[PDB]
Formats: C-alpha cells, structure tokens, sequence
C-alpha cells in the first residue's frame, strides 16, 4: 500500500554548522589518557549539514546520495523518526536495506523490496498505519534487536559501508535548546555492526504521520557526509573520548 | 661465555651472553558464548516433508551451525559429503546454507550426486557438477508410510528437457509426448508429469521412503556468517600461556585488572599501540597482558687463570621467575651478598658489585 | 624551560622507542604485520616471502634505531666529557678561561 | 616466538650481533661518562656540623638531612622538575651515590679549596 | 606527485616523519651554532668617529 | 615495481640523512670549538699554548 501526500508546501533545504559533531570510534580498543591519530571517514568540523524540518506544513522525505557514509542528527520529541531506507534503485530489481522501529522492537531486513514513493508509519490519536513497502521477494538478512531510541531528545548517527560492514554508531544525548545543534562534544559509541554484504549508494529517512488528512509532528534532522581524514583523539582516565583534533580544518589543528 | 667470546681464556668482567626466555606453557582459545544455534530442528525434525519436485529450500543465515550433532548422529543412513570433509565443516564458516529437504525411494538415494543421471536428476532435482555440500538421507517407512497408502508425495516423470541445477518445476501441465496438442486433456500420447508415490509400510528397502535434506555451501563476497561453533579452553591466569580471544592472538601472563572497560571496548592499548588489557568473551572481566619476563643472561666471571667460578645475572627478572640474590638490575644466582663494602671490581648494575675473594656481590 | 637540555635528551629517547616500538605494526608491502596471521593464512612458499619482507623492514627500522642511538650517543658523549672538563676546571679549581 | 621466522634471520647471518653489541657498547659508554663526571674524587668528604662559614649560607646546596633521598634543596627541585624484546639497564651509579659524589665535591670545594683536587 | 605511491609508502611506516625530523633538528642546529659562535654580546658596541 | 624503486630510494635517503647527521656532528664539534675560541681568544687573553 502506498499514498501520495499531495499537501506539502514548498521550501528549500536550510544549511546549519555542524560545530564538533559526527566524531565517533574509530575501533573496540579501550585507550586510557592518551592521544590516538586515526585515519578514517570523520565528519568535517564546522561543517556545512543540511536541515530538513518536520512540522506544521513540512514533511521532508527526499531520497538522498548515500556518498561514503551518513551523519544523521536528529532533534526530536514523541519519536517521530522511525527508520531508514538504504539502497541503490529503490525497487524490486536491486536488494535494498530496511532499518524501521516500530511500537515494540528494531528491526533490519536486507531483501528485495518494492519501496513506495512516499513511505511512513503511522499513529492514530495507538500505531496503526504502515505504508513503507509493497512486497518482499528474495531476503538475505533479517536482525531484531532491542531498541535504540521544546526538542528533549538528541540522537546521533553514524552508518558506514566498509567492505560489506554496515557500522551503525550512535549516541543519545539530553538536550534543552529549542532550535539548532547544541555546541559541544559527545562521541559516538558503535551499536552494531551488519553482514549485509550489498552495494549502498541512496538513503530516505522514514517519519511517522499523525491522524486525528494527515499531521507532522514537530521534528528536525541533519545530514552530514563523511569524508576521509586524520582526527586526533583524546582519551581520558576512564577510556571516554572528550576531545578531537581536526587535521585538515585549519593551521593550529594541523 | 667462551663460546660467546670465541676465547678459551676469559678475562675478569661481566659478560652478556644468552636471554632468558620463559616458555608458554597452555594455549588459551576463549572466543564468544555459544548463542543462537542455526535451525536444524525445523528441518531433520519437521512434521512434514515435502516431495521431490516441490522441494523446500530454506536458507540458513546469521547463526552457529554446529555439524558435528548431525555427524555423530546414528539415525541416519547417507550422510555422504562431496567438496568437502566432515571433518573440517565444523570449523569453516560460510556465507549461507541452503537445506534442500524431499522425499524420495530407497532406490533413488543414489542420484543425488554430482554427475549422475535418473529420473529424479533429469526431471525432478538436479545437483551441480560442481557441488559443496552435504548428501544427507535417512529411512522414514514409520512416518511417511501408511497401511492404505500415503499418495501426498509425488515425482515428476515427464519434461521436454533436462533440469538445470538448483532448478524447481512445479508446473502441473500436461506432457506433450506427441506432434498432437494436448488441449489440457489426458488422452492418446499426452500424459500428466507428476505420479505418486504409493509408500505404504510393507515395502522394500529399495522402496521405502526415505527423507534427504541436501545442505549447499557456498562461498560469495558478502561477509560470511554461518560459522561452526568455536571451542572455549578453560582460562589460565598468572601463567605465560598463549592467548587467542576473538581472533586477538599472542603469548603473556593473563592476571586480573583494574581497568573499568566502556560496555562496547573489547582490548586495551598503551601509548605504543601494544595490547596491554583484554576482555574476556565468556564472562565479562579485564585481564591485563603482562610480557613474559624475557631478560639478559650476563654471566659474571674473574679470570680463569684465577678461578673457574662464575655467577648468572638475569636482568630485569624476579628471583621466583626462574646462593640467589634478588637486585634491582635483576636476579643474581651463585654470589653471596655480603653487608660490607668495597671498590666496585664487576659492576652489576643499580649499585650492585661483584669481586671474588667464592663471589661474592 | 630551565631543564630542558635534560627534557630534549630523555624525549628523544623516549621518542625513538616509541617509533620503534610503532614500526612494527607496519606490513612493509606484506599482507598482514602480524606474522602469525601470515603463517595460518598462506602455505611455507609465500609465507616464506612474506616473512622475508617483515624481517627486512623491521631489520631496516631496528638499524635505523641503533645507528640514531650511536650518534645521539656520540653527541651525549662530547656533553659528557664537556661536563668531565667543567667538573675538573671550575670545581676542583679557579679558571682563566673565559666564559 | 616464531620459529621459522627465526629460521629465516638466520639468513642473513650476524646482523643481530653487531646491533646488541653496538647497544651493549653505548650502555657501557653511558655508565663511563657518568663515572668520569662525578667520580672525580676518591675520598668521601663530610662538612663540618658547625656551618660557621664567615656569613656564607651554603643550605641550598648541601644535602638535607630531613629528607630520605639526602639530596639538596635544589638537586631535589631539580629532580621534581624532570618527568617486543625492550629491556632498559638500570645505571651502574644509583641517584643516591651520584648526590653523594656531589656532596663530597661540595664539601671537599668548601672546606678544603682546590687542594683537594691536587692532592690531600 | 604519485598518490599510488605514497599509499604504497605508508605501508612502510614512519620512516620519513623520521628523516624530516632528523633534517629539522640539523637545521635548527645549524641556527644554534651560528647564534653561539657570533651572538656572544647582548650590546653592539660601536668604535669612536 | 614502485616497490624496487621505493626501497631503493628510501635506502638512498636514509644513507644521505645519515651522512648528515654524521656532517652535522662534525660541523657542531668545530662550532663549539670556534665559540670556545671567541671566548677565550677574542673576549680575554688566553694561556693557553697554541
Ligand atoms: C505516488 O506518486 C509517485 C510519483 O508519481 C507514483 O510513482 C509513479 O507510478 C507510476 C505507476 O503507473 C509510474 O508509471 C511512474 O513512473 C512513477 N513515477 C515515479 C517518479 O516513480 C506512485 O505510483 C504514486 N502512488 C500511487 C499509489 O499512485
Ligand atoms: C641559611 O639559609 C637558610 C635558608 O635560606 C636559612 O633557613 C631559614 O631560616 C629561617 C629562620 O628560622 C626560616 O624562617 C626559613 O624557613 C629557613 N629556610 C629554609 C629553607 O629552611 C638559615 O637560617 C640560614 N642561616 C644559617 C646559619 O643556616
Ligand atoms: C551551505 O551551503 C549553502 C548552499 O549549499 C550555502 O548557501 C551556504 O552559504 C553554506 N554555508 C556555509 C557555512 O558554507
Ligand atoms: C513490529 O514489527 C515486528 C516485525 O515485523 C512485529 O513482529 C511486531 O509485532 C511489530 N509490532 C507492532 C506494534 O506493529
Ligand atoms: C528473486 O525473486 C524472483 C521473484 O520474486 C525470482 O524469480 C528469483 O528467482 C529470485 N532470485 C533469487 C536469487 O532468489
Ligand atoms: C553500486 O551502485 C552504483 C550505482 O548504481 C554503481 O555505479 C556501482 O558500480 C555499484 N557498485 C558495485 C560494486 O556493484
Ligand atoms: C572518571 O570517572 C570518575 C567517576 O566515575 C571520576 O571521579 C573521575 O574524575 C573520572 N576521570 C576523568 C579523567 O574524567
Ligand atoms: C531430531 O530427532 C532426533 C530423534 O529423537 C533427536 O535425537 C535429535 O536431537 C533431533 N534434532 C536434530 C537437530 O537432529
Ligand atoms: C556465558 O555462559 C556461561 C555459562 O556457560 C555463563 O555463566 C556466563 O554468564 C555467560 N556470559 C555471557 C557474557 O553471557
């Protein structure tokens, strides 16, 4: 089942900064009050994230380059961000990847589906609306896993395509500002790791309506791209990354 | 020391000659907890089999598959493997595994296998040339055999042409064996494909039916993830022993550690990108790696032409690791440590002298 | 920055082995650093050249090491027996040498 | 531990002896230099208790004797102020003895001039 | 200019971190002993007309 | 064959850093003997025999 949402209005993307953000580990190695240069697809400091808004009326579910890997940000409240579409042609030709969270669990499917061209869950004011996909053929990896979910909710992710790995990193953070990215730093801690094996080169964020036609909850995201660099990282006493160093970013980093 | 000097007279000092190396004693192979094993209970142990020509194919992924339940079993009369042993399946690991389950006679056993011909080969399942896997079939008179006939298994006998491998036809279309068309009707020269098998439970050997489940390995470029369950040696610590946890391997003293791993943190490295702290995969502790204690052997000498008496310093070794004397610059063995002092005639190290007068340091 | 004659000496040669220690995590053009990687990867007839360019690049980084360490030795030395001098010179004695 | 890379050093020959040798020569020389800059005299001289020196105020640089290590004021700020087959030698002189060297130098310069240096 | 090259270089290490630092230190050495040998007065005298 | 040609030209330099290093001692031993020489030649007289 699919349906056209035909009640958007018109806007260009915003640009925002990405201030100290995107920074995760690099690997599983606990590191104690030293310094670790690393060579690897970081997020650039102070970069240029683009914004796309959620709200009411704002719907952004555009189909996106997947590039080397994606940062996505996400200032939400009442979970509406649910899951991702990764892909190549977005068909039944091709093998595609499926990240949803429903009410109850997380779950990853790797299989040929027929996405529609407006995919989204549902809530009715109770989650009883699932128009994502049409069919599923050929599957070749299923994964359930326990949950990983003013703004109240920061949530940060990482997804990597490295020699058939899907590296999905991410970081839940508190925050209480009202609008853009918070300023400071919180490093990415690795949730899971995929076998998925399938080429990647196109990503859709999936949103969840509101039904009382339909209404968008209040929420904003961020996409950053990653590119291959050098960071140095601080590791404290405890083992945490407090601090990075961008290499390429300006003279005194270098 | 003469050997090392290529002399047969040595003068009085102190002289390097060797390394003291300790050996490791154990191998310690800890990789993860045995979780979620692959479903071989779904299909040995299935309710119903399917027939021949509508085999089912499960695909098996993301999990352990542990071969040697199904090797070591006795209820099965095939269990023949072809491109590789049985022996090794436990411990190679592979992509997917397709579990191919059917019924067929006794009789037709024989034709599941690479380069063979038959009805059920031409017409019903055909195995590639080129074939990994396993060949797995065991009698089943007691479920699949009624007293008035059990006809819900069936065979295709007729098709214009030769199955391809890993090929399924469940077309239910009637078998043109003439110039005349068909039409849909069961008349001269046009029969239908698919016949029944009658098992009933008085048959014989050659007749009764037996369930085989055909299990394809293959290898592909995707990250292989049906692995055979890998064994975990019961952990030694405070010994140098040779260590391998979760594909981290060296040699070391394993004791206990007082470093606080983040959940996700798996290995613990210094300044020098050495791995100093581990964790163990079976119970969630830190183990700090400690190098085994690998020194200098000097041996301290006067002349020969004084005496033949000598002393084995171990640098940077304690005196339990190996007349013995324990110094900062190591263990010294064969001098006896006296309270008086004197000039200095062997340095030792750390303030520690020797002279003879015995030797005494 | 008052010690830091003594600070550069004890940096270097604490930076010395440290880049000693770090040139063994390099391949050298081989498959793995690791030579126990290489010798459950690979049979004795390439495991054999594989070991070769390990021994070779760390041969090369470990006669890199010993010979900075003979010059920083030599330079350490001229220090030493400048220090030997001042000790004998203007300790034991008054000297008309200036400065 | 591997042995059949060892076996393949032994290709080519005495590398190994001649980089442990050259570092056993620099360990050596290390020790050297340290006995020709501090061991200068061989007898060990003693201040007298009464520090009556004309005026002259010489507790900075004489040892401590509250402190363990008998170090001086300042040798003792200026020990503050400093912060795979790998083995370090421990020196052949311990910091204790090369303060000691130290303390019958200054005692030896104090109480006895230069004549020390040239004689009794 | 070859990027094939220097990647094939990395493998190698830190071998010329350690060369350009050694060229370093014997350029600022070479700084240091002009500055010793010449610079041995902090005022510049200057002869009478 | 980039490899041949790096090992080669990596050995070249080293030999060359290594000869300079070498140099450089050399240059720094008749610095401290030229800044000996001004102190004690040119800023005093020295007793010096030749
Ligand atoms: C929602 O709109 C999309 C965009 O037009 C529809 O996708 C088209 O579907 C028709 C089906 O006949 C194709 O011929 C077009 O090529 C499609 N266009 C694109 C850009 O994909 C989609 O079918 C609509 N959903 C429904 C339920 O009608
Ligand atoms: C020599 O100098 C020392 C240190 O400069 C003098 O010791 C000081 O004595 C005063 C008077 O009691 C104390 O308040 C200071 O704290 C002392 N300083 C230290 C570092 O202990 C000493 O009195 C001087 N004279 C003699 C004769 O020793
Ligand atoms: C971000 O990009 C947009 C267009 O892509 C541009 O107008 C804007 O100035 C950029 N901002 C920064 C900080 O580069
Ligand atoms: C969420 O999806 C899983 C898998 O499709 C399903 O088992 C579960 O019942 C779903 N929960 C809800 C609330 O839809
Ligand atoms: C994929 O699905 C199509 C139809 O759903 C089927 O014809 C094809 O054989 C399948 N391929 C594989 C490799 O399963
Ligand atoms: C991945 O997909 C892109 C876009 O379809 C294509 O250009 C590229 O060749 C593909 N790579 C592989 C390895 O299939
Ligand atoms: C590490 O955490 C403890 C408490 O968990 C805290 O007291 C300590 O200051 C932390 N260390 C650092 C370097 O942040
Ligand atoms: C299948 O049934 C046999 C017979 O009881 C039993 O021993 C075996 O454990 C079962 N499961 C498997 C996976 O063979
Ligand atoms: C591993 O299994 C053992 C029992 O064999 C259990 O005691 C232990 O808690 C388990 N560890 C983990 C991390 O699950």
């Amino acid at each position: 089942q699919c349906v056209n949402l035909t009640t958007r209005t018109q806007l260009p993307p915003a640009y925002t900064n990405s201030f100290t953000r995107g920074v995760y580990y690099p690997d599983k190695v606990f590191r104690s009050s030293v310094l670790h240069s690393t060579q690897d697809l970081f997020l650039p400091f102070f970069s240029n994230v683009t914004w796309f808004h959620a709200i009411h009326k704002r719907f952004d579910n555009p189909v996106l380059p997947f590039n080397d890997g994606v940062y996505f940000a996400s200032t939400e409240k009442s979970n509406i961000i649910r899951g991702w579409i990764f892909g190549t042609t977005l068909d039944s030709k091709t093998q595609s990847l499926l990240i949803v969270n429903n009410a109850t669990n997380v779950v990853i499917k790797v299989c040929e589906f027929q996405f529609c061209n407006d995919p989204f869950l549902g809530v009715y004011y109770m989650e009883s609306e699932f128009r994502v996909y049409s069919s599923a053929n050929n599957c070749t990896f299923e994964y359930v896993s326990q949950p990983f979910l003013n703004f109240k909710n920061l949530r940060e992710f990482v997804f990597k395509n490295i020699d058939g790995y899907f590296k999905i990193y991410s970081k839940h953070t508190p925050i209480n500002l009202v609008r853009d990215l918070p300023q400071g730093f919180s490093a990415l801690e690795p949730l899971v790791d995929l076998p998925i094996g399938i080429n990647i080169t196109r990503f859709q964020t999936l949103l969840a309506l509101h039904r009382s036609g339909w209404t968008a909850g209040a929420a904003a995201y961020y996409v950053g791209y990653l590119q291959p660099r050098t960071f140095l990282l601080k590791y404290n006493e405890n083992g945490t990354i407090t601090d990075a160093v961008d290499c390429a970013l300006d003279p005194l980093s270098e | 020391t003469k050997c090392t000097l290529k002399s047969f007279t040595v003068e009085k000092g102190i002289y390097q000659t060797s390394n003291f190396r300790v050996q490791p004693t154990e191998s310690i192979v800890r990789f993860p907890n045995i979780t979620n094993l692959c479903p071989f209970g779904e299909v040995f142990n299935a309710t119903r089999f399917a027939s021949v020509y509508a085999w089912n194919r499960k695909r098996i992924s993301n999990c352990v598959a542990d071969y040697s339940v199904l090797y070591n079993s006795a209820s099965f009369s095939t269990f023949k493997c072809y491109g590789v042993s049985p022996t090794k399946l436990n411990d190679l690991c592979f992509t997917n595994v397709y579990a191919d389950s059917f019924v067929i006679r006794g009789d037709e056993v024989r034709q599941i296998a690479p380069g063979q011909t038959g009805t059920i080969a031409d017409y019903n399942y055909k195995l590639p040339d080129d074939f990994t896997g396993c060949v797995i079939a065991w009698n089943s008179n007691n479920l699949d055999s009624k007293v008035g006939g059990n006809y819900n298994y069936l065979y295709r006998l007729f098709r214009k042409s030769n199955l391809k491998p890993f090929e399924r036809d469940i077309s239910t279309e009637i078998y043109q064996a003439g110039s005349t068309p068909c039409n849909g009707v069961k008349g001269f020269n046009c029969y239908f494909p698919l016949q029944s098998y009658g098992f009933q439970p008085t048959y014989g050997v050659g007749y009764q039916p037996y369930r085989v489940v055909v299990l394809s390995f293959e290898l592909l470029h995707a990250p292989a993830t049906v692995c055979g369950p890998k064994k975990s040696t019961n952990l030694v610590k405070n010994k140098c022993v040779n260590f391998n946890f979760n594909g981290l391997t060296g040699t070391g003293v394993l004791t206990e550690s007082n470093k606080k791993f983040l959940p996700f943190q798996q290995f613990g490295r210094d300044i020098a990108d050495t791995t100093d702290a581990v964790r163990d995969p079976q119970t969630l502790e830190i183990l700090d790696i400690t190098p085994c204690s690998f020194g200098g052997v000097s041996v301290i000498t006067p002349g020969t032409n004084t005496s033949n008496q000598v002393a084995v310093l171990y640098q940077g070794v304690n005196c339990t690791e190996v007349n013995v004397f324990q110094t900062r610059a190591g263990c010294l063995i064969g001098a006896e440590h006296v309270n008086n002092s004197y000039e200095c005639d062997i340095p030792i190290g750390a303030g520690i002298c020797a002279s003879y007068q015995s030797i005494i340091a | 920055s008052a010690l830091g004659k003594l600070q550069d000496v004890v940096n270097q040669n604490a930076q010395a082995l440290n880049t000693l220690v770090k040139q063994l995590s390099s391949n050298f053009g081989a498959i793995s650093s690791v030579l126990n990687d290489i010798l459950s990867r690979l049979d004795p007839p390439e495991a054999e050249v594989q070991i070769d360019r390990l021994i070779t690049g760390r041969l090369q980084s470990l006669q890199t090491y010993v010979t900075q360490q003979l010059i920083r030795a030599a330079e350490i030395r001229a220090s030493a027996n400048l220090a030997a001098t001042k000790m004998s010179e203007c300790v034991l004695g008054q000297s008309k040498r200036v400065d | 531990d591997s042995t059949e890379c060892s076996n393949l050093l032994l290709q080519y020959g005495s590398f190994c002896t001649q980089l442990n040798r050259a570092l056993t020569g620099i360990a050596v020389e290390q020790d050297k230099n340290t006995q020709e800059v501090f061991a200068q005299v061989k007898q060990i001289y003693k201040t007298p208790p009464i520090k009556d020196f004309g005026g002259f105020n010489f507790s900075q640089i004489l040892p401590d004797p509250s402190k363990p290590s008998k170090r001086s004021p300042i040798e003792d700020l200026l020990f503050n102020k400093v912060t795979n087959g790998l083995t370090v030698l421990p020196p052949l002189l311990t910091d204790e003895m090369i303060a000691q060297y130290t303390s019958a130098l200054l005692a030896g310069t104090i109480t006895s001039g230069w004549t020390f240096g040239a004689g009794p």
